[PDB]
């Protein structure tokens, strides 16, 4: 009875939830019709796919997803997919014309039409709910309907909720890689209405994911069915705790007591240790204290930011699988006696470590392995400055010149809103400048 | 769900448009009469952007044609796919304009103007949410300048917010064909600077270039570069009709484009073009392409972009292919190239992917490239049209028929900030 | 199946039907019209995947007296 | 028993479902023959006058 | 959990790399899955279930003789990751290997042995060789040695070095990686002693018949050296001594540290019909200067400190029977200032026999060691054939184009007078 809704947006919302509601079904039994396999069950006594499926009178079960889109062609593949079966017919909520990279349709004018249809079926999943924890987006930072579709959902799921834990999973566009040329105007306002309205945000830029994938997998040239399924190991890391017993269960509440310390600090980096080949996975041993040095490295580090640059802030361990709580407390050993990892000076502790008992499956077709041991390390660093600092240098080049702004001025919005967002990402960029500062 | 109305102008117009809906049939599977045979339901599932249903499984296509002299409207009746569009949406004239652009835009342009407007909005209404119109004319000639820049001045009217793409045929730098030509073409953007949200650039003598060097054909007919054309203006409306991995329409094409609203006049080319000696030959990878859509060479419009810098760019990639590869080898166009693109903006490129390719190949993608290169060409016209103003060579064709000379004069200053326009975005 | 087998554009006469490709944990494709996301919902069942234990996750007895009053 | 006798009567329901679509399409399909053979007639009508 | 990393740097190291690593592949039998059909865990590290991985490094700069590696039979026996290779030939250029193209994989050979540092807990050494005679040896194992000595300090990094014999060499521009190699290896390195073997051409034939050899028939020789210095560490004898125990006691001055003697029973199935062999007369055998593997001689030089390996039916009477009565005999000329010279070290197990190479099987082996002032002619007359480049400046251009200069030329030479002025002394 710890239900968990997760609601996606956009293209980006959608494709990783094809990637994440394959992992769900695949962990326990249900098969794309929604019925558990009859093999003459006397039994049966499992609960655990209640936090992300309710069970039927017949032997169906349906997901809690809400797909969102503006855009109808890839909301169309879900809809005669082999997922036909599995979501609820009026779940995939699709739009009537799509948004098209601008933050102003996407947030004034042609998402603004949809909208009223949407949250009205939250409730009708929110009344099934009885203990409910906490939402998760899952959203970009590139087109209309990522950019301020979800500026305009989080302005009004605060003032309708209040105290649900909401989570997020952007994709930040990338220092230097790019799809498209007015991303940076889209990523500066859309930071304005998630820095108030989001409770903890995650945020993995398409680079480490790009870039582990050539060089510690023998594999080269990927699609975003290699990127999205190493994130949808993520989301599910993140809730286990929720749906096996382990050692110590930390649910969705207590990660946003140990790892923000102040409320304009709420973003954090992810990893992912023991990402490997299946040629290249019975090479090595994956230890227990292999797999948490070999998770400090900025080599792999989900955002191109180097944290040999700021200082630690607060730190959370999530292991999964055969782990004793033993050897969780030696590694900390190793890597509190080293000189490069620096932690800030008011924080002397400066962990939170949790385990869980059933070891990871593999989609048939994966690329990393199965494992016996597995961790996701959630950390919050003061290093997150500078991936802000290679984005506003690129939003004076657009603004200073005043150029993609005559797209943006005649669909509603106002010019008063450009530079009003540019500042107010400075305010935030100052304040982490602060909390990095030795106090004596 | 969402579609888009295509119409034409003229006989340069009329001629695109019979080989533009004879190849995007059959990529949809349909006989020469009209009935769907294809293989695969998925070019079945959203059939409906570009074609209409009627009685019994008979399609129509919804195509809007209009042209002056119906000595050359009745040779797209008589083509192999002349039996498909309706015979009620054919619009002839009884008597030709005559090359003036005036009298297709004043003295018998505003004649049949009312008629064509009649069919559009019993198609419109008709139309379940639509999405966009498709123009395609040549700007030498009255019928197909003046009738489609009278069109496109008051569809604004009653479609203000819908995506308007325009595929010009602009005169060719070496030989244009026709005496009174830059007098049809410098009035005609003016009605294209200000109305269009897109527009493209066609030069007849850079396909040309094309069977020169690259195809190397021996005897290319106009059939041949029709064909060249038309399967560039199907890669611009697929994302919509078939799902991608990342795709992208017509809007998301314009807004992600565009710097600035009268700074729009665009240059495209169609990427796997092979002679017949060297497509045994011919390597067949994600590179390969970059070599074909960033060739200068291979460029549908004359001005080759050296002598300017790019804006922004665009690449919807037709094919089931990786995406990394796509992301990694368009900065390497970027970075040993870094002297034609401009600084204020950071990445220039536009990614799109569609699984479906067009019908056979691996891979497959069309470039749309947003230049400076083109006041190269437009410092041409308007040194061209004042040779031909000021010792009012040709001048009582249209003086003493429609407006007077303040008309061409304010043309020249419509035309000339624009080329001031693109110099001081230049550096 | 050819528009011209030289047509002032491209040209490939074959069979589509053919112009497929079959799946071990599924079926064949037509490669013609490939599924750019056949992979999504592609693959076949193994019991091999199952880990260890089924030890789940459930609190009836929550219930037992949570559902239920109290003192 | 109770549990076991729901999934019955659901795969029953499904199974008339898809039964009287299949009959829907049968009856349109021979709908649209007869018109073609009306329009067939009509042809041949106007090209004997 | 006594670990000890081997190198085969350089066309000759390979040759040797299929000799010393066939019998380090029988001293425990290794097959070439990593199964066996403590005394491994040296080198191995067992992997989750059931692989070992040898941590042992073919570090060359062309990925040819790389390619030929993985081509012969020990495919996965030797794991690809750790061996280096590079994408653009140095050739003979410390320029090219040390500044310019090393930079861009330093980081990654500094990751993988920081990633196997962690299974590298109770290290007894970092073996090194190298051949100095181009890009292969000379610069990025020099700058692995001043980055490893900044990274950790106190960890054991020895080397056995290679050089170039006077008569012959591969390239003739050489003797400048050499002089540079003598100045940059006093640095950072705990050890660097005598691979030098030169004299392996004469002992080949000389001694077990097989006239036209290869490098590998030479290098199996050089591998059963490997097996007598390191073998005391690997298995337990009477009188052990390990290689930090080593250290602590081979090195007199810390700037001079280079000896020279042999194996001795290099003896093939030919002669080991006849000879009855004991540990004293094969040691009788061995004192003759004429068998070393370092071309020089302290016939006429002095004795000064020693080392002795020893395997197999060896006994104390024996060793000590032979020391005293080579002791008496004056034909060997002995040291002023030390009185005895000889230290001991004893092995059970008796070495392995690998097919395919010069020797034969044994009961039991002796060897020396006899640290002099031999090294003092050699590189007398390496003064005598370098300057006749140095005067009229020859590939200097090459060098220098690629961010060097001359001064490290003008340095090198120097610094190498004042280790020949640290030995003229003693």
């Amino acid at each position: 009875m710890r239900e968990c809704i997760s609601i996606h947006v956009g293209q980006a919302g959608v494709q990783i939830g094809n990637a994440c509601w394959e992992l769900y079904c695949l962990e326990h039994g249900i098969q794309p019709d929604g019925q558990m396999p009859s093999d003459k069950t006397i039994g049966g006594g499992d609960d655990s796919f209640n936090t992300f499926f309710s069970e039927t009178g017949a032997g169906k079960h349906v997901p809690r997803a809400v797909f969102v889109d503006l855009e109808p062609t890839v909301i169309d593949e879900v809809r005669t997919g082999t997922y036909r079966q599995l979501f609820h017919p009026e779940q995939l909520i699709t739009g009537k014309e799509d948004a098209a990279n601008n933050y102003a349709r996407g947030h004034y004018t042609i998402g603004k039409e949809i909208i009223d249809l949407v949250l009205d079926r939250i409730r009708k999943l929110a009344d099934q709910c009885t203990g409910l924890q906490g939402f998760l987006v899952f959203h970009s930072f590139g087109g209309g309907t990522g950019s301020g579709f979800t500026s305009l959902l989080m302005e009004r799921l605060s003032v309708d909720y209040g105290k649900k834990s909401k989570l997020e999973f952007s994709i930040y566009p990338a220092p230097q890689v790019s799809t498209a040329v007015v991303e940076p105007y889209n990523s500066i306002l859309t930071t304005h209405t998630t820095l108030e309205h989001s409770d903890c945000a995650f945020m993995v830029d398409n680079e480490a994911i790009y870039d582990i994938c050539r060089r510690n997998l023998d594999i080269e040239r990927p699609t975003y069915t290699n990127l999205n399924r190493l994130i949808g190991q993520i989301v599910s890391s993140i809730t286990a705790s929720l749906r096996f017993d382990g050692a110590l269960n930390v649910d969705l509440t207590e990660f946003q007591t140990n790892l923000v310390p102040y409320p304009r600090i709420h973003f954090p980096l992810a990893t992912y240790a023991p990402v490997i080949s299946a040629e290249k996975a019975y090479h090595e041993q994956l230890s227990v204290a292999e797999i948490t040095n070999a998770c400090f490295e900025p080599a792999n580090q989900m955002v191109k930011c180097d944290p040999r640059h700021g200082k630690y802030m607060a730190c959370c361990l999530l292991y999964r699988g055969d782990v004793v709580p033993k050897d969780v407390n030696a590694a900390i050993a190793t890597i509190k006696t080293k000189r490069t990892i620096q932690f800030v000076d008011w924080c002397p502790t400066g962990f939170k470590v949790g385990i869980n008992y059933q070891p990871p499956t593999v989609v048939p077709g994966g690329d990393l392995a199965k494992v016996q041991r597995a961790v996701c390390m959630l950390s919050n660093t003061t290093a997150i400055a500078e991936a802000w600092a290679r984005l506003d240098h690129k939003f004076d080049l657009m603004y200073a010149k005043r150029a993609f702004v005559h797209w943006y001025v005649g669909e509603g919005m106002e010019e008063g809103e450009f530079s009003e967002a540019r500042e107010d990402m400075a305010a935030l960029e100052k304040d982490y400048e602060e909390v990095g500062v030795d106090s004596v | 769900m969402r579609e888009i109305v295509h119409l034409q102008a003229g006989q340069c117009g009329n001629q695109i448009g019979a080989k533009f809906w004879e190849v995007i049939s059959d990529e949809h599977g349909i006989d020469p009469t009209g009935t769907y045979h294809g293989d695969s339901d998925l070019q079945l599932e959203r059939i409906n952007v570009y074609y209409n249903e009627a009685t019994g499984g008979k399609y129509v296509p919804r195509a809007v044609l209009v042209d002056l002299e119906p000595g050359t409207m009745d040779s797209v009746r008589s083509g192999p796919f002349g039996q498909i569009f309706r015979p009620d949406n054919f619009v002839f004239g009884q008597s030709g304009a005559g090359n003036n652009w005036a009298k297709g835009h004043y003295t018998e342009g505003a004649e049949l103007v009312d008629s064509v407007l009649d069919v559009v909005r019993k198609e419109a209404e008709s139309c379940d949410c639509l999405q966009g119109f498709q123009l395609t004319h040549s700007l030498g000639g009255g019928t197909g300048s003046g009738m489609g820049t009278l069109l496109i001045s008051k569809i604004r009217e009653e479609y203000p917010d819908r995506i308007m793409n325009t595929f010009s045929v602009v005169p060719s730098p070496k030989v244009s064909d026709t005496v009174v030509e830059p007098y049809n073409a410098t009035l005609s953007v003016h009605q294209l600077v200000e109305n269009t949200d897109e527009t493209y650039c066609i030069d007849n003598e850079a396909l040309y270039d094309i069977c020169f060097r690259t195809l190397k054909l021996t005897t290319p007919t106009y059939g041949d570069l029709n064909h060249l054309v038309s399967a560039t203006m199907s890669g611009v409306t697929t994302c919509l009709r078939f799902p991608g991995q990342l795709n992208a329409d017509l809007r998301k094409l314009a807004v992600n484009m565009v710097p600035f609203p009268r700074l729009h006049f665009f240059m495209p080319g169609f990427a796997p073009l092979t002679s017949r000696g060297s497509q045994q030959y011919r390597a067949l990878t994600v590179p390969e392409l970059t070599q074909q859509m960033f060739d200068a060479k291979n460029m549908m419009a004359a001005c080759d972009p050296r002598h300017g810098r790019y804006l922004t760019v665009a690449a919807v990639f037709r094919g089931r292919m990786s995406m990394k590869e796509v992301d990694e080898q368009m900065l390497n166009v970027q970075n040993k190239n870094s002297s034609y693109f401009v600084e204020w903006i950071p990445n220039n490129v536009k990614t799109a992917v569609c699984d479906i390719p067009p019908r056979g190949l691996k891979m497959s993608a069309t470039f749309i490239g947003n230049s400076t290169a083109i006041q190269e060409l437009f410092k041409r016209i308007s040194e061209q049209f004042t040779a031909m103003f000021r010792r009012k060579a040709f001048l009582h064709w249209y003086t003493g028929e429609g407006m007077d000379e303040m008309e061409f004069t304010e043309a020249e200053s419509n035309m000339n900030d624009l080329v001031s326009e693109y110099q001081q975005y230049q550096d | 199946p050819a528009l011209c087998v030289n047509p002032g554009n491209p040209v490939f006469s074959c069979m589509l039907d053919p112009k497929t490709l079959h799946t071990a944990t599924s079926l064949s494709k037509a490669q013609m019209i490939m599924y750019k996301t056949s992979a999504s919902q592609y693959g076949a069942f193994s019991p091999r995947p199952f880990f260890f234990p089924c030890k789940f996750l459930p609190q009836e007895q929550a219930f037992t007296e949570h559902l239920k009053t109290t003192g | 028993r109770r549990q076991r006798e729901m999934k019955q009567d659901f795969e029953d329901q499904m199974a008339l479902k898809e039964l009287i679509l299949q009959a829907a399409k049968e009856e349109e399909e021979t709908f649209k023959k007869a018109m073609l053979a009306k329009f067939a007639e009509d042809d041949r009508i106007e090209l004997m006058n």
